[PDB]
């Protein structure tokens, strides 16, 4: 730090002439300023904020602070090539040199990202042609990709719960509750456990598109900004956001048009993992409950259950939400609502912030069977078809369904035709799948 | 040259002089000595970043939203907040701006002191 | 002439190769790894090994979010002697499966005044990034006289909640499996004992029954003076219980991992501390992807090619778990996790984003530790069986071909499947295992049946085949004096073996009987049969292969079917 040529290559021993620096030989520049670790006791600015450059990087991660940090040296090709090659990794983030009038240089108190800027290197030739001093250099730029934020499916179907999920006592009918039971036969005046759906907690997968993150052409990468990417339900003027992703893994809540300033209390899935070690997407799994929606009187008619996302065992409202819902309405996803994904690129085309955004919406459609024929021979094979879109929950797995929400009707019996239809029942079909 | 409320806006600059490095993307609006100043008739926004679309192009280009105002039930069910109103962002992408129904906008430029280049826009429904 | 050593690293590249166009199970692959940093000499071979603190850097895979000794943070580690004392589990704790034997109180007291400085062994911890390894950095102290017995680990702020996403309870799960794998080989002990610590308050430094009562028990024991410190053991279903043990809130209670040992009286520089938890199985019906975990994480040991070769030559196997081996914790606890050749499980059809990937960090050129890593899809195969003929005649000698490449769970090994006899369990006269749970998609240990006129070929047997019929003759009874010693599929002796050691087609023949009693009812266990037997002919025989994973990976039942021909 004493020397003037700190983060130079060449040697410690410097004098002062006019041609520049005795021991100034090679340089990097980054938007024509000298690319310099912080250290000694001209680093103590902080900038705009409470956090020193060097405790701002040390935070960040970089590692290569600097020249000397990174341990690039010149070495030549051979042992008389007279060529010297040398490399270096291009940090994210470098502390811009305040000024460079005094030694050991001041720093800046915040650092900046280097996208876009111009990287310069300068060679200081003490002998050109003619045998004197001849000071030439290179040019380069920091490419950056602008951001993009993908959905697989443009529409979704509307996520369904299960009766343990609803304070209501048990009833032959939904009475208006999220759940899907079996055709009426099937249930014994009561509907349990065992006589209705699974869980119908849809998945959706959010993919982004950004090389920048892709830092090694042939290795693993993950996105580990905080808080990039922003997952949120919207229905007309309200909205409600699922959760964060791009930070550690974290327990939170459910918060309602972002009205809660502390981003530590919202629910975090974690880092998204690249899908090949030389693709650049990233792709994170996630899954939405039917609560996790805005809140409305029109879903008054389940008494629902709130499971909870903190660490709490209580199915109370504030286990999962941030708030309470509003009196006489409760959280839930209706037809037609707009699921969208929020991306906030850290380095654009430009290399500043950009947002980018993905929309889907909600919807639910009529099913119909569908049969290769008409008439059939007792005995046969019946290629029964089932064609209905909001079935499809995953668009990465095929999923099954009980056979039990088809019936049969005839004049031989009345049954489900699955397990909960009459003795004997499901064995005289024999199904492949089951 | 017609917006209406709720709506983003591209804006574009073309500006050679500022094309001060090939290698570098060139931004203007950044400091005081040379503004860039958006405006509505009653609201706008203050050193107001943009950046230049290519590293060598001479173009710069960015967009900002108008949130417009919160006072109004635009969707008829008779609660506000339709429009989450708020006057904000200072860099090339994230700017937020406030805009009546019944409005104007206003982009001015400046590329050397006591001269400044506008540009107009208007607001209906 | 002088000459100059350069010192430079170098960039690597580690690929996976696979011996043809689809990495199916059973199929060892070689992994070829070239990187010169690890090749530190030139007249020698150069082997990796966890246990070895100069090679630095391991290539892993990992499934799930498997329990490393990382996944609380940072871990702090120190050493101890002394006496544990008869109020301690590791003397008195011992393998039983019983709560009293395994689960108690651990106490302890410390005589380290002839220690450096009277003080606790401290010592610097660092992880690695992949192969999730501890590296312990302390004092090289060698001499005679030092004597170090106890080394207690704390998991940074790892509790009862971090442990319980990977370890889950066996008693509730309706099929669940959790093991140890620990690897101290570095320390050089003569026996080795591992005990896991369960405490509210904080583990460094440690408390005494007899000084505070605070928990309890605070005690779990897992391994007891095992003499090898490489092993990968199956955890008893008292871990598992004494996990949920306790009533008080998991997240206010913290985790501690504790060691006992003797013969190490001599550390070196640096100590590598490697032990992980593992789980497989599913939940309730287990056809969704949710319910479907494995938790693990494997480490190849690549040896080098040459004398003076970058090339760092391994391979990878993996075994794709099917309706039979789910159930067995052998086929889980018999895979390699630390090895030349590691095995792993794989309970899905891994493609796209979620294949098998291999991680190795590495130096390059520049200095920067840029991570290399490679995967391999390991889809499934839908499962297509068949008969040799359409028609058949009495004893024609019917052959089943099975053609599915993801039940060869062993490239060396000829892979069988024998047929279940136990008139208790529903899967009697089935190909599988006896082990059977019931679910929406019939029963778990059936793998193969065969029909006549669709109702299962079984051996009259048990309590329920007293049948007699329209005469006083029993089908059993009847059967034997019409000489058919073929009274079922168990006895014929039809199992299916494999047709190569990495075919993937199973071969299985048995020859039709003229006489067979037919099934009254296949709704009881075990299975009432009819009181007189019918000739075969006529009617159609019908084999059913239960694919557990098809080509989208899930369950599809698929059969042929044929006729028994008379003249």
């Amino acid at each position: 730090n004493s020397k003037a040529t700190d983060d130079a290559v060449g040697s410690a021993t410097t004098q002062s002439l006019s041609f520049g620096e005795l021991g100034r030989l090679l340089d990097v520049t980054f938007d024509d300023v000298i690319w310099s670790t912080p250290d000694g006791a001209n680093n103590t600015a902080t900038g705009n904020d409470s956090d020193t450059c060097s405790t701002e990087l040390s935070n960040a991660g970089i590692t290569d602070t600097g020249l000397g940090a990174t341990g690039f040296t010149l070495v030549e090709t051979g042992a008389a090539t007279g060529v010297f090659v040398g490399d270096f990794q291009i940090p994210s983030f470098w502390c811009r040199v305040s000024d460079t009038t005094t030694t050991p240089y001041t720093y800046a108190g915040d650092e900046e990202t280097t996208t876009g800027l111009d990287i310069e290197v300068n060679y200081v030739d003490f002998r050109d042609a003619s045998g004197e001093i001849v000071e030439v250099g290179d040019s380069a730029g920091v490419r950056a990709n602008t951001g993009s934020v993908s959905l697989d499916r443009t529409v979704y179907p509307v996520p369904f719960g299960t009766i343990a999920d609803s304070s209501k006592a048990a009833n032959a009918a939904p009475n208006g509750r999220s759940v899907f039971p079996i055709h009426a036969t099937g249930i014994t005046s009561t509907i349990d456990s065992t006589e209705e759906l699974p869980t119908g907690d849809l998945t959706i997968h959010v993919r982004i598109n950004d090389p920048d993150f892709d830092e090694n052409p042939a290795g693993e990468d993950a996105m580990d900004q905080d808080n990039a990417l922003k997952i949120s339900v919207i229905r007309g003027s309200d909205s409600v956001v699922l959760g964060y992703a791009g930070a550690s893994e974290r327990t939170g809540k459910i918060d309602v048009g972002g009205n809660n300033g502390t981003i530590s209390n919202i629910r975090s899935f974690g880092e998204m993992d690249e899908i090949a070690p030389d693709a650049g997407i990233f792709e994170l799994d996630v899954n939405i409950k039917f609560t996790d929606g805005p809140a409305s009187a029109q879903c008054n008619s389940h008494d629902t259950l709130y499971t909870a996302l903190d660490g709490t065992t209580g199915k109370a409202d504030t286990n999962r939400f941030d708030d309470g819902a509003a009196s006489g309405q409760e959280y839930c996803i209706l037809q037609g609502d707009i699921l969208q994904v929020e991306y906030t690129d850290p380095a654009d085309a430009s290399g500043d912030a950009n947002t980018v955004t993905d929309s889907a919406t909600f919807d639910l459609r009529n099913g119909v069977l569908q049969s290769d024929k008409s008439v059939y021979i007792i005995g046969s094979d019946m290629i029964l078809t089932l064609i209905e879109p909001d079935f499809d929950l995953d668009n990465d797995s095929a999923e099954t369904y009980d056979l039990d929400l088809i019936e049969w009707d005839s004049d031989a019996a009345t049954t489900t035709m699955g397990n909960k239809g009459v003795t004997g029942a499901a064995a005289a079909f024999d199904p492949e799948p089951t | 040259k017609v917006y209406s409320w709720t709506d983003k806006v591209y804006i574009t600059i073309v500006a050679p002089d500022h094309n001060f490095d090939s290698d570098l993307v060139d931004e203007i609006g950044e400091t005081d000595s040379d503004p860039i100043k958006v405006s509505t008739r009653g609201f706008d926004l203050d050193n107001y970043k943009l950046v230049e679309t290519g590293t060598d192009t001479g173009i710069f280009t960015g967009e900002v939203i108008l949130t417009g105002f919160t006072a109004h039930d635009a969707d008829g069910d008779g609660n506000t907040g339709d429009a989450t109103g708020t006057t904000s962002g200072s860099g090339p992408t994230d700017g937020l701006l406030a805009t009546d129904d019944d409005d104007g906008l206003t982009v001015s430029f400046e590329f050397s002191e006591d001269e400044t280049i506008v540009g107009s826009a208007l607001i209906r429904w | 002439t002088p000459q100059t050593i350069l010192v430079g690293f170098s960039f690597a590249s580690i690929d996976i190769q696979p011996v043809t166009d689809e990495w199916t199970s059973g199929q060892e692959i070689p992994v070829v790894i070239v990187d010169a940093d690890q090749n530190k000499n030139s007249r020698a071979d150069e082997d990796l090994d966890l246990n070895n603190p100069d090679v630095t850097l391991i290539p892993a895979l990992r499934t799930g979010d498997p329990f490393t000794i990382d996944e609380g943070g940072t871990p702090s580690l120190i050493f101890t002697n002394g006496t544990n004392g008869d109020d301690s589990i590791f003397d008195t704790g011992a393998i039983n499966n019983t709560s009293a034997g395994q689960v108690g109180n651990f106490t302890l007291n410390i005589n380290v005044t002839r220690f450096s400085s009277a003080t606790n062994i401290t010592s610097t911890e660092s992880i690695d990034t992949f192969s999730k390894r501890l590296i312990s950095a302390q004092t090289a102290n060698s001499s005679a006289n030092f004597d170090v017995d106890f080394a207690i680990i704390d998991l940074g702020s790892a509790t009862l909640e971090t442990l319980k996403e990977t370890v889950v309870d066996e008693d509730n799960t309706a099929v669940g499996f959790n093991f140890f794998n620990y690897d101290v080989r570095s320390l050089g002990a003569d026996t080795v004992s591992i005990a896991l610590l369960n405490t509210t308050g904080n583990i460094l430094p440690w408390v005494n029954n007899d000084t505070r009562n605070v928990d309890k028990n605070n005690a779990i024991l897992l391994v007891s003076n095992s003499t090898n410190s490489q092993a990968y053991v199956d955890l008893t279903n008292a871990v598992s219980d004494a996990v949920y043990g306790s009533t008080n809130t998991d997240s206010n209670v913290n985790i501690g991992f504790a060691m006992y040992f003797t013969g190490v009286g001599d550390l070196a520089a640096k100590e590598v501390i490697v032990m992980d938890f593992f789980s497989f199985g599913f939940t309730d019906d287990g056809v969704q992807s949710s319910e479907r975990f494995a938790n693990q994480i494997i480490r190849i040991e690549a040896e080098e090619t040459g004398d003076n070769t970058s090339t760092f030559e391994g391979s990878l196997e993996y075994v794709m778990v099917n309706q039979i081996n789910i159930q067995d914790a052998g086929t889980f606890s018999g895979i390699t996790p630390i090895a030349d050749d590691p095995s792993f499980i794989v309970i899905e059809d891994l493609t796209d984003e979620d294949a098998p990937r291999v991680n190795y960090n590495d130096l390059g050129a520049d200095g920067v530790t840029t991570p290399v890593s490679d995967q391999e899809e390991a889809p499934s195969h839908s499962g297509v069986v068949s008969l040799n003929a359409d028609s058949y005649k009495i004893a024609d000698t019917v052959v089943i071909t099975v053609e599915d490449l993801d039940l060869n769970v062993d490239s060396d090994l000829i892979d069988i499947f024998t047929v279940v006899s136990d008139n208790s369990k529903a899967t009697d006269d089935a190909v599988g295992s006896a082990t059977t749970q019931s679910l929406s998609f019939g029963e778990l240990g059936r793998l193969l049946d065969v029909t006549f006129d669709d109702v299962i070929w079984s051996t009259p047997d048990g309590a329920n085949n007293t049948a007699t019929g329209n005469d006083s003759d029993t089908c059993s009874t009847e059967l034997s004096n019409a000489g058919i010693t073929d009274t079922g599929l168990g006895a014929t002796g039809f199992t299916l073996v494999e047709t190569g050691a990495a075919t993937g087609v199973f071969v299985g023949d048995f020859q039709i009987p003229s006489f067979w009693c037919r099934v009254s009812d296949t709704t009881t266990t075990p299975y009432t049969y009819a009181g007189d037997e019918e000739t075969t002919t006529g009617l159609d025989i019908e084999v059913n292969y239960v694919d557990f994973r098809d080509a989208s990976g899930e369950i599809v039942e698929v059969g042929d079917s044929a006729g028994v021909r008379a003249n």
